[PDB]
């Protein structure tokens, strides 16, 4: 008698999982006492974060005429958002490099 | 079986290199040894702290996930090694 | 065999055909995608926990969550996320 | 008669090339044997993943590159093009180790 | 009540007076300017935290406990608040 | 003739001064208009615990003068005695922000 | 009718005095005493958790506690705060 | 018929209360369970650190010939150890100032 | 088996183990050990009768040979022993 | 009915024995009468003052690659130390030698 199985992820109708990350914080030790809506929020926020540096690493794959993600796209996307760039300053690239940069005085006249 | 100069092994063109991605594009002779004695004092700060790890898992043979632990702990955290 | 590690690789798979049909991944690149995943999700939980313990509430729940994202993810793309997040809490409240 | 550049245009091409590149600069059997040489200095015997010394390797590459970037705008700042260790020390106290 | 240039509350000899505890011999006149600017950015940024902290604690009233978190997140902690 | 100290002399007795001293060198009453002004803008009617206002005065200095070593440092650097605003700009973009 | 907070501060106090009977102390200094105590314990607490996370220990033990003592201090802090440490708790071992 | 009541902060022989950082822990949420000897370890380290800093308070003040302990000596201190400036680099201390330091080429001739 | 001769060994040892786990021992290094607690204790309790006697006093008492230790050893070594002694005598005063 | 025999260089949580030390003040005929304080005071600055020359002796063991103490430790240790000395000037130490130093008109040019 019991209902069809159904997934809370397809409930929020997004991807990420939300039984998953719901364990994470059983586990995580953040607190011994978890809401409902607290993980399908973080699911949904970092969810989208995926999508906005998929869509720039994409861009630039497409820029960089490569139909694979490479890692040096993702350092060129993050590298070229101010916002992220805020976000993630202090954080290192595997295999990734830098942004190209010369300075001004460094060129010839 | 012990070693006893290696710091000598990080090459002066190795260095020049990291200046042209650093973008330097004129380096002094005066630059490589001090270079080396600031990457001596990064490396013994992550890897104090990163064999402190291992000893503590009770493990003789180091896990990159430690490292990545260090360098997090330090300030510097790592892409691309987790899990 | 051998007992079962996770991943994030699936999930951002499905992402990925939904942003971006076309193109595929590289191993690397989903490392750093899985340790992002993983280090902004530790760094939220974080600021869930100090601000559940912050107002000596036993709960955590999703409120303080829109504060944290609102205090560590910077302006237009945290109010962003605020707006897809209330809007799948409202699909989650239709269930 | 033999071509040859004039100073600092060659080293622009390197500043692009390996700029545009992400290619790893360093040996990196040297540098495995310096960070077991510093390991030994701390614990005896350690063991090495390959991954851990070239998870490293990208650490210590980054801290690097960051800091030359940092001595390049001191050094511009001194109104000057060339680097010298006060720069870098400089660079480094600002830094606040 | 509701004020409009209270950047300029901030004086040009006080502005001086931190450059002589920041060891400053000489100012320049137009330093006051982008002191002001970047006392601007920073107190924008930490009273930001400091509301959105306090507007989660359904307070209308800043305290200074929240001031000392905000402060303490972005890496710059202070005491002598009850932190 | 009226006495006249030669430029700096009286500038390094402050200096020792305001080192040996730790009092609150900005006045209360406007820097906490400012407070309320500028914190008005991200909600309205907001009121303020005064050890709040002070912690974050001395929040305010400290960044400051923290900025100001580094600035000095610049301006030594560049062997000079009079700081620049881009002195605080490259100390700023040093620091990252 | 009150309510109380706590502090460290008879703590500090009585530790004043053992290390130095003859002199004072003074308010907001003995309240930046409290603050870096509850400092120093945050950081510790958060590392200790951190290790117990890493090794999947839901315990937490005195072994990863002076672990993380050397993490976190540097040098000959950490060598005579863990040489404190370890007959402390050999004193509580034998008690 | 009961065990004469006696503090755990005497068995250990230390100062810092054992219950109530053993309290804190507990509720601080780091580990589902917590050892016996992990607090005390962490309350002998923190005792052990406050023993030095109160000394260093404590000559720095009779430098100054004045009983009563002020910020400004704390700060003092703390500058004035390299290894506690290490720990303590990004807090500054209210009224706390700054050290004696003056550029040598501030300084006339 | 012959006669017990009482000396003072196992107790260096165990103070060792506390001060480095690590290193070891030779013999006649041991018994300049013994000679030192030996010589120490016979300094430090004669002028413990000695100041006994001068105040006309019965009893040895923490108090005098604090003084003595004061008087003999010097300085900086003195006030820390002065600080583990009055540290000693107070956890034992509370049994 | 009796507690268990528990000892006062654990009471003391010194490792020097109490009792034998009161015992040998008690026939060392240095008073009829002897307070219960005197013989863990002395264990205290026994302790503290043996803690001391060994950690000299563990360092001057370990710059010389030895895991095992040697009387040349000892006297290396010992005066080293010029507190030590006037503690310790009119004292001899079985094997230990003397410091290396020659005066420096010893020295040629």
């Amino acid at each position: 008698a019991r209902a069809k199985a159904k997934t809370r992820s397809s409930r929020a109708g997004l991807q990420f999982p939300v039984g998953r990350v719901h364990r994470l914080l059983r586990k995580g030790n953040y607190s011994e006492r978890v809401g409902a809506g607290a993980p399908v929020y973080l699911a949904a926020v970092l969810e989208y974060l995926t999508a906005e540096i998929l869509e720039l690493a994409g861009n630039a794959a497409r820029d960089n005429k490569k139909t694979r993600i490479i890692p040096r796209h993702l350092q060129l996307a993050i590298r070229n958002d101010e916002e992220l760039n805020k976000l993630l300053g202090r954080v290192t690239i595997a295999q990734g490099g830098v942004l190209p940069n010369i300075q001004a005085v460094l060129l010839p006249k | 079986k012990v070693l006893r100069d290696n710091i000598q092994g990080i090459t002066k063109p190795a260095i020049r290199r990291l200046a042209r991605r650093g973008g330097v594009k004129r380096i002094s002779g005066l630059i490589y040894e001090e270079t080396r004695g600031v990457l001596k004092v990064f490396l013994e700060n992550v890897i104090r702290d990163a064999v402190t790890y291992t000893e503590h898992a009770k493990r003789k043979t180091v896990t990159a996930m430690d490292v990545v632990y260090a360098l997090k702990r330090q300030g510097r955290t790592l892409y691309g090694f987790g899990g | 065999k051998r007992s079962r590690k996770e991943s994030y690789s699936v999930y951002v798979y499905k992402v990925l055909k939904q942003v971006h049909p076309d193109t595929g991944i590289s191993s690397k690149a989903m490392g750093i995608m899985n340790s992002f995943v993983n280090d902004i999700f530790e760094r939220i939980a974080g600021e869930a926990s100090r601000l559940a313990h912050y107002n000596k509430r036993s709960t955590i729940t999703s409120r303080e969550i829109q504060t944290a994202v609102r205090l560590l993810l910077p302006g237009e793309l945290a109010k962003h996320a605020v707006s897809e997040g209330t809007k799948a809490v409202t699909k989650y409240t239709s269930a | 008669k033999p071509h040859r550049y004039r100073p600092g245009t060659v080293a622009l091409r390197e500043i692009r090339r390996y700029q545009k590149s992400t290619e790893l600069l360093i040996r990196k059997l040297p540098f495995q044997r310096l960070v077991r040489e510093i390991a030994q200095d701390f614990k005896t015997d350690l063991r090495f993943q390959s991954s851990a010394v070239m998870a490293l390797q990208e650490a210590s590459e980054a801290y690097l590159v960051g800091l030359f970037e940092d001595t390049n705008l001191a050094a511009i700042h001194a109104k000057r093009v060339t680097i010298m260790p006060k720069d870098i020390q400089l660079a480094r106290r600002i830094r606040g180790e």
